[PDB]
């Protein structure tokens, strides 16, 4: 029974703030590498952020300085703070256990006027 | 089993393992990929030295032996024949499972350095010495380290003694023109035109598509002419020494490593450290890797071949 469930998606005004969460279940969470993907219509699934066992983080150049990924090994939840949003960030955000390979359902994040 | 680990050295604290040079930048080249099968700087992750790789940084592209005689020739320059041994002084045994005496250059070109001698006999009570610039052509038919005999040339036309202990100290390259025959990924013929090379370290190539080799690049000096030649090693000499020390058993064919900025603890990019001792990255661009020199590689964990590298 391994499942990843995203939460906190929706619509927001450009330049605002939004936070995504991802509750992991049935995995060795603390050992695995967690990451956040996104998929725009007509585009591929590009890796945005990634966090490792030693809580070290990785970010994309088109994201760096804005988004923040963190993990909670106690509650087995993966977060993603998204500040200063842009209309180019409008896509489908998926959370993934990069070690095990298990994907999530994915939530929708749109930024328009 | 002993846990695997990497030495905590920044990019500015590493040296090339194929030539006695500091590591300048990281380098990839997805375009014009050749067969990478260098013999120096070859060490598996479990601490097994391969090819002609040895531990001494001063032993890379170095030679020790005695000058036999002066080669009489009407051609330009003055050529000298030199028997080579092991770096420690012991005679080289060609029946050993090695491509050449350890430390022997693993690429085609004109190696520019200094030949020095110190006489065995003593005169009322110190030995005489001499040192001159010299060039060693690894593409030459006379270049036969496997047979325990190479040949070098000098601008000096007399001041070289025979039967005296001779040392070669690598400095750089004589030239990188058309007739210089400088190719980084072209192995010399260790036995000359007599027979093909044996006991070589295995070739190196990225398995998955979209991945390319990650090289440690060092720029090498030139005696004269135009050009900016470079030498790329799979692993720095510090890594070779470290892997030999711990001798940690490899749990997987590929180990994930991260290039971390120590000031912020950020992971700049990921890389695959393969069992045989080389790095691959998921990069589309080519040339030098733009990254802070104070950054270092850190072993993350062993991974299966289901893991996909982050875009670089």
């Amino acid at each position: 029974q391994v499942q990843l469930q995203e939460s906190g998606g929706g619509l927001v005004q450009p330049g605002g703030s939004l936070r995504l969460s991802c509750a992991a279940s049935g995995t060795i969470f603390s050992r695995n590498i967690m990451g956040w993907y996104r998929q725009a219509p007509g585009k591929e699934r590009e890796l945005v952020a990634s966090i490792y066992s030693d809580r070290s983080t990785w970010y994309a150049e088109s994201v760096e300085g804005r988004f923040t990924i963190s993990r909670d090994n106690v509650k087995n939840t993966l977060y993603l703070q998204m500040n200063s949003l842009k209309p180019e960030d409008t896509a489908m955000y998926y959370c993934r256990d990069r070690t095990l390979g298990s994907w999530g359902q994915g939530t929708q994040v749109t930024v328009s006027s | 089993s002993k846990p695997f680990t990497l030495p905590i050295l920044t990019l500015g604290e590493l040296t090339n393992s194929r030539f006695p040079l500091p590591i300048d930048v990281l380098y990839t080249n997805p375009n014009e990929s050749a067969i990478v099968q260098c013999q120096n700087g070859r060490c598996t992750l479990d601490g097994e030295l391969q090819g002609t790789t040895q531990l001494l940084p001063t032993g890379i592209c170095a030679f020790r032996g005695k000058v036999t005689q002066q080669v009489q020739d009407e051609h330009r320059g003055t050529h000298w024949n030199m028997t080579v041994t092991n770096l420690n002084g012991t005679p080289f045994d060609p029946t050993e499972d090695v491509p050449a005496p350890l430390g022997t250059p693993d690429f085609s070109g004109q190696i520019y350095g200094v030949i020095s001698q110190r006489n065995t006999n003593t005169v009322p009570n110190l030995p005489a010495n001499r040192a001159h610039e010299a060039v060693i052509a690894t593409y030459s038919p006379k270049f036969t380290p496997k047979l325990g005999n190479i040949q070098f040339s000098t601008w000096e036309t007399q001041d070289v003694s025979s039967g005296q202990p001779t040392k070669f100290t690598p400095v750089g390259l004589a030239s990188v023109d058309a007739n210089s025959h400088f190719d980084q990924w072209t192995l010399p013929s260790y036995s000359g035109a007599l027979t093909l090379n044996m006991n070589l370290a295995p070739s190196v190539a990225p398995v998955f598509p979209g991945e390319c080799l990650l090289f440690f690049r060092s720029f090498i000096p030139l005696k004269g002419g135009y050009g900016n030649p470079a030498i790329d090693c799979l692993m720095p000499q510090e890594w070779v020494q470290h892997l030999y020390q711990e001798s940690a058993p490899s749990l997987s064919d590929v180990a994930l490593v991260r290039y971390v900025n120590p000031e912020t603890g950020r992971t700049l990019f990921e890389a695959k450290l393969h069992r045989n001792g080389f790095l691959t990255v998921a990069r589309n661009s080519a040339g030098p890797v733009v990254a802070p020199t104070n950054g270092y590689f850190r072993f993350d964990s062993w991974v299966n071949q289901f893991y996909t590298l982050a875009p670089m």
